[PDB]
RNA sequence: GCGCGACCCCAGGUCAGGCGGGACUACCGCUGAGUUUAAGCAUAUAAAUAAGCGGAGGAGAAGAAACUUACAAGGAUUCCCCUAGUAACGGCGAGCGAACCGGGAGCAGCCCAGCUUGAGAAUCGGGCGGCUGUGCCGUCCGAAUUGUAGUCUGGAGAGGCGUCCUCAGCGACGGACCGGGCCCAAGUCCCCUGGAAAGGGGCGCCUGGGAGGGUGAGAGCCCCGUCCGGCCCGGACCCUGUCGCCCCACGAGGCGCCGUCAACGAGUCGGGUUGUUUGGGAAUGCAGCCCAAAUCGGGCGGUAGACUCCGUCCAAGGCUAAAUACAGGCGAGAGACCGAUAGCGAACAAGUACCGCGAGGGAAAGAUGAAAAGGACUUUGAAAAGAGAGUCAAAGAGUGCUUGAAAUUGCCGGGAGGGAAGCGGAUGGGGGCCGGCGAUGCGCCCCGGC
RNA sequence: UUGAAACACGGACCAAGGAGUCUGACAUGCGUGCGAGUCGACGGGUUCUGAAACCUGGGAUGCGCAAGGAAGCUGACGAGCGGGAGGCCCUCACGGGCCGCACCGCUGGCCGACCCUGAUCUUCUGUGAAGGGUUCGAGUUGGAGCACGCCUGUCGGGACCC
RNA sequence: UCGUUCGUCUGACUUGGGUAUAGGGGCGAAAGACUAAUCGAACCAUCUAGUAGCUGGUUCCCUCCGAAGUUUCCCUCAGGA
RNA sequence: UAGGAGGGCGCGGCGGCCGAUGCAAAACCCGGGGCGCGAGCCCGGGCGGAGCGGCCGUCGGUGCAGAUCUUGGUGGUAGUAGCAAAUAUUCAAAUGAGAACUUUGAAGGCCGAAGAGGAGAAAGGUUCCAUGUGAACGGCACUUGCACAUGGGUAAGCCGAUCCUAAGGGAAGGGGUAACCCCGGCAGAUAGCGCGAUCACGCGCAUCCCCGAAAGGGAAUCGGGUUAAGAUUUCCCGAGCC
RNA sequence: CUAUCCAGCGAAACCACAGCCAAGGGAACGGGCUUGGCGGAAUCAGCGGGGAAAGAAGACCCUGUUGAGCUUGACUCUAGU
RNA sequence: CGACUCUCGGCAACGGAUAUCUCGGCUCUCGCAUCGAUGAAGAACGUAGCGAAAUGCGAUACCUGGUGUGAAUUGCAGAAUCCCGUGAACCAUCGAGUCUUUGAACGCAAGUUGCGCCCGAGGCCAUCCGGCCGAGGGCACGCCUGCCUGGGCGUCACGC
């Protein structure tokens, strides 16, 4: 249990530090767990989601629906993926927000820096597996 | 405890002064000026919205109390003496129905383990994993205003493993278990040995600790103990079996 | 018709520099009340405080005895404990009140002026130039003999002597403290309710990680983290750890011998008187005024005084960490604290709207939902809106929208009323309501199987 | 308020807020620890959830164990009676005897103030065998206290609220 | 403040602006008048939650016991020991 | 009664124990059924849609009908008192869903020029002008507005300020003050030096700084046009002046 | 011109609960008690007997071991001179 | 029967209590020492494609530069090569920059954007190879060390 005497263990301060996060902190808060085969591939559990990732929802009323990420919208703590839409009363289509911890990244947008990121995370996990 | 008290200057950051008699209103200090709803509203009272409280708490209450050092020692000895009873350990709520013998002792090879998988493996041999399970399945969110002051979760209490050999590693193994505590035997703590003020925390001794209890506490002998100025309290009856008193030949 | 040197003093938008103001927690200095207590009040107390006026730092102030003690004596400053609500002081009334001793925290001593280069200002600054750049060097100007430097500070010291003993720097790699970043165990497996599973049931796993937060409901295992630490970067470093090259002296210090020197701070101490202050009492400090020093000498030993002896220290110049404080500033952590009439006045565009000429005074105001999915369209309407319709689990959750009390009001049904109504004790008549409101079982006995 | 339905004052109604608390010293009562001791309270060591806990020092810190005096100073030389709980002995028992705590009452001794007193001894102003006292002490001839907690009371603090 | 009625109106007259005096102070052909609806001592903030022997309030139930207006002293009689 | 003590009920936490909870928690409502002498407690029904109890120990900002109690809300009062000075309005038309209140026209009256007219100083701050308008406001009403929204608008060598001084204010040197602050004629190499001259130097230095008036003193402007709103003299044409 | 009625609009003071009286008692002058009288929905406009009507913690008076303004031959001081 | 008054019960209002919360407060504890003439605190005015306030920032004006991170901002609209990279971002962070009028505030003032003096990059014509418009920059007060220019029979010497 907590031993570092510089990290907070208070509800008030944790909620503050969470809801008042900048963009660079919300990036890392906006992580999802890689799917099964993709975890076997990269030996990492979770990764901050991107613009052009293909996710598959798992817990909303939209389970088992797959789609590319089209909008990661850090201000409402939501994402919008392709076609995951509902219809307004007047008939327009609007995306519904899926919280990033309630999806899995089915396909991963391997940018060069995402490649280096997965290298560092995987070696970190394997230095404690070994 | 940490001292709590309202700020000294509360209720007195307004410069209100009473209207006195002759204004068809009460004589209580009232806020001056105009332009806001505030004008005419009473201040400085305990009775008024926006005043002090009666006898505002102050930091110099008696948060800590003192007890005679010998009375702490008496209390901790009578905390130990009550655990060696299965009936009071049960009445205090612990699940002891497969535990082999009281007061329960394990070998010192327990001291060498490292992981909590090993710790649960150890508690399977003893009869106390039922108690650890009670502690773990009782965990819940603390009802009331406690669930928002950084005290979300409560639980029950489990076996207090007592070791004697300093620097070993079970202290870090039994930690993650809810309800389960670890205490060195040199410094037994009353908050562990009798939670809630109730007698009989279910204690699990290792052999190393158990064989140095008597070198710590001593006997009915002056200077027996490791603790200066203390001999074990003697009771007001050597044998409190009213059965044999009221039913022995001499009385009857 | 002179040229001069010094002294004092000018003006310089001269070269280069230093000062003012701000915040208030804590710290230093001056100034300085009264309400209150005294059951009135006038000294006293409130109080050597609040207010006022100034000065700094991260702490400030204090600080190496002109001290206490009367002991077998101790040995700078500061704070905690006890001394001690004691000695004292006080219309000896209300009241007020320290110190030495002892126990702890921490501990550290120093440097000037004087008699002391006179074969010789050996000292310092500024300009200019060079470099190895917090400096050092070369040269010019200047300050300074009304004394810069050097030795010395009372524990001494200056000398003379002495076998003797002690002296310098620069690299290198780190260690330590500081900040920052990156990473780091384990189910989102099957069934049900549900808008949603974070809930129930089954089967599993992590745990040096069951602190905490997030996520559509009680989430160890979905996410961030937490435990263990790992990796990289950057600072200050001048604390110490080990290695290398350079080897420390006739100068200084120490130790010992000597006896001759042996300088120590002036309108300062001290005294009188006056005001304040104090626990300080024939006067504790401080201040004004007047008196006004000493060198076989000066200050103290808590009763003024003369004398004899004793103990004690050496002022009138300066610096000095730690131990201590901290309602302010920046960064943090917790809480048997308040939960929107509470807690700051302010959870919110709060010292905000607003008031006053001005000093200043100073509020009310938090929550739809999981997601705005915020009510398309038809119809009536001048429009606001209504009635259908739609969204959602729900809208009767409908933009001040979680739940929605009471006083108060409307409609619907009932009850009763000759200048009050309400209340208590009787039942009577109306309603509304209760099946644990009220039972059907016990033994003997005959089968027919159980 | 001696007397309220009062031609005595407050009160239109509802909701929420609203008034003997906290601290230092003391006191009695009670509980607990130890008990001629008791306190570990300021510090130190330890403490792997800890502002907690545990250990340590005191051979003199506070209170107590010794009081009287204003001060110099001196400082308890060992208790009897009456009544009494309860225990024990005698009697067949009624009744008697003995030991008799606490407590109440009584009478004394011892220490100190003040007075009184003087054999002896000594450093010549000290000691004090003997004997004292219509006086005095918050004494002694009973060791009972230290620490924490709580209620009531007192007092100072805003101090029950306005 | 309004209405009719009134005093004075070349005068020690009426008035704008600038300026002077700011609290035990100012100014006063004098009424203790005026000094921002405040004046026999303004307003503001602070000491300050000033003090009161005086008035008002002082919040839940049952149980049991349950009085005093009297002595004595006090600048003491609305109070206290 | 005053007052005292004992046993209990209730509120909010803390250390323990026992559990309830989306098959519906808390809270709140009821002509529901009970338990207790009583504080209160238990259950049912309903709304409500997420947390909550009971017991032992322990604690505290714990129990309301009053305080001309504080804050907030709501009644009767009550559709009541009342909307009354400044002479006054009327008829057609038009727009508009709707006309006493708007606009036009005809009429009738009032201010009667020390005016209820035309301009300013102060003070206000965009109220000025246009287009439109669901609410609110305009103490009745509105198509309307000084209300609300969106835009527009203020032109100077000649008008001012600026310049000068008055009452009077601030100040350098100096004197006081513990310091903030207070004194300005106290006379000090006075704050400023000035004037001819530089192709430089000579002469003088009085009574010696700054501020202070949009009513005092004052370099200079008139006429005719013009915009939804600017100007008389700010723009435009002409004619001048310093 | 109001007041009155109408359309529009629309407050506040005050209010324990309310509102018929005679006599008695009572805190010595009752709307409520006791004894009698009597007593019939609902409303309209007034009026000024009562509600010891409202306004204001009486200013007169007294108590205060509360103050304040002012005076003097009060007590104690102080600037000035 | 009906109206009124009182009332009981159901629903609807009025109203914002109660319950559940909480990026807030309060209290305690801890770590460091860092404002200003090199212009501070405070005040003012500006500043966004569509902003008034709050929050930033200063005519480079909700920012520029660096560095780190590594794909957004987001109420809407728009340029987006901004994509295996000299690289998005109301991102983090800090070294390079800018920092209007003010303010101790400093030329003199101040209900004034009032009124002065000095220097001067550049350019015009030549009343000369000088004058005019300048962009920028200066001018406070007391003081310290030095220097320059001076005054006084204050003390002197040496001289006409
Ligand atoms: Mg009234
Ligand atoms: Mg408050
Ligand atoms: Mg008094
Ligand atoms: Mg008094
Ligand atoms: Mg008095
Ligand atoms: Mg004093
Ligand atoms: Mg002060
Ligand atoms: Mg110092
Ligand atoms: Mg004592
Ligand atoms: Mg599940
Ligand atoms: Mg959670
Ligand atoms: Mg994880
Ligand atoms: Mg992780
Ligand atoms: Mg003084
Ligand atoms: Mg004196
Ligand atoms: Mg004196
Ligand atoms: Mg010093
Ligand atoms: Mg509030
Ligand atoms: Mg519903
Ligand atoms: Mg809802
Ligand atoms: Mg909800
Ligand atoms: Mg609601
Ligand atoms: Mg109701
Ligand atoms: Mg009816
Ligand atoms: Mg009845
Ligand atoms: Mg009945
Ligand atoms: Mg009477
Ligand atoms: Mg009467
Ligand atoms: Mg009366
Ligand atoms: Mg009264
Ligand atoms: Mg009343
Ligand atoms: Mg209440
Ligand atoms: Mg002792
Ligand atoms: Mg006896
Ligand atoms: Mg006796
Ligand atoms: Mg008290
Ligand atoms: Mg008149
Ligand atoms: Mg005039
Ligand atoms: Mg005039
Ligand atoms: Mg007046
Ligand atoms: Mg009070
Ligand atoms: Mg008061
Ligand atoms: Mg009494
Ligand atoms: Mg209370
Ligand atoms: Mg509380
Ligand atoms: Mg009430
Ligand atoms: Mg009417
Ligand atoms: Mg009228
Ligand atoms: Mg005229
Ligand atoms: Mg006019
Ligand atoms: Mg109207
Ligand atoms: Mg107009
Ligand atoms: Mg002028
Ligand atoms: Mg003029
Ligand atoms: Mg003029
Ligand atoms: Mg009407
Ligand atoms: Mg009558
Ligand atoms: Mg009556
Ligand atoms: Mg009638
Ligand atoms: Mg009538
Ligand atoms: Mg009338
Ligand atoms: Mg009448
Ligand atoms: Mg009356
Ligand atoms: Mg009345
Ligand atoms: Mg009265
Ligand atoms: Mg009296
Ligand atoms: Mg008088
Ligand atoms: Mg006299």
């Amino acid at each position: 249990m907590k031993r570092n005497p510089r990290v907070t263990s208070s509800r008030r301060k944790c909620r503050k530090a969470h809801f008042t996060a900048p963009s660079s902190v919300r990036r890392v808060l906006m992580s999802a767990a890689l799917s099964s085969e993709l975890r076997h591939k990269y030996n990492v559990r979770s990764i901050p989601i991107r613009k052009d990732d293909e996710v598959q929802v798992v817990r909303g009323t939209y389970k088992g629906r797959e789609g590319k990420v089209v909008q990661v919208y850090r201000r409402r703590w939501v994402i919008h993926v392709e076609r995951i839409t509902r219809e307004k009363v007047n008939g327009s289509t609007v995306n519904v927000g899926i919280h990033p911890s309630k999806v899995i990244v089915t396909k991963l947008k391997l940018d060069k820096d995402r490649k280096a990121l997965l290298d560092r995370k995987a070696r970190g996990r394997a230095a404690d597996k070994a | 405890r940490q001292p709590y008290a309202v700020s000294r200057k509360a209720g007195h950051q307004t410069s209100a002064e009473s209207w006195g008699t002759g204004r068809a209103v009460s004589r209580i200090p009232r806020v001056g000026g105009g332009g806001t709803h505030r004008a005419g509203q009473g201040a400085f009272g305990n009775m008024c919205r926006g005043g002090r409280m009666f006898a505002p708490t102050r930091i110099w209450r008696k948060w800590h109390r003192r007890v005679n050092v010998r009375l702490r020692r008496v209390a901790v000895a009578s905390a130990l003496a009550a655990t060696a009873v299965p009936a009071i350990v049960t009445a205090r709520g612990h699940r002891i129905e497969s535990v082999p013998e009281f007061p329960l002792v394990v070998s010192d090879s327990a001291e060498g383990i490292e992981k909590t998988a090993q710790a649960i493996k150890v508690l399977k041999q003893l009869g106390a994993y039922a108690d650890a399970e009670k502690a773990k399945d009782s965990v819940g969110i603390r009802p009331g205003k406690g669930k928002m002051r950084n005290r979300r979760y409560i639980n029950r209490k489990g076996p207090l493993i007592v070791y004697g050999t300093e620097g070993s590693k079970i202290v870090k193994a039994f930690r993650n278990l809810p309800g389960v505590d670890v205490a060195n035997v040199e410094r037994l703590n009353l908050l562990d040995l009798a939670p809630g003020g109730h007698l009989g925390r279910f204690v699990i001794w290792t052999e190393s600790a158990f064989k140095k209890l008597d070198e710590v506490y001593g006997s009915f002998e002056a200077s027996s103990s490791k603790k200066k100025g203390f001999v074990l309290p003697r009771p007001k009856m050597t044998n409190a079996d009213l059965g044999r008193l009221i039913n022995s030949d001499e009385v009857q």
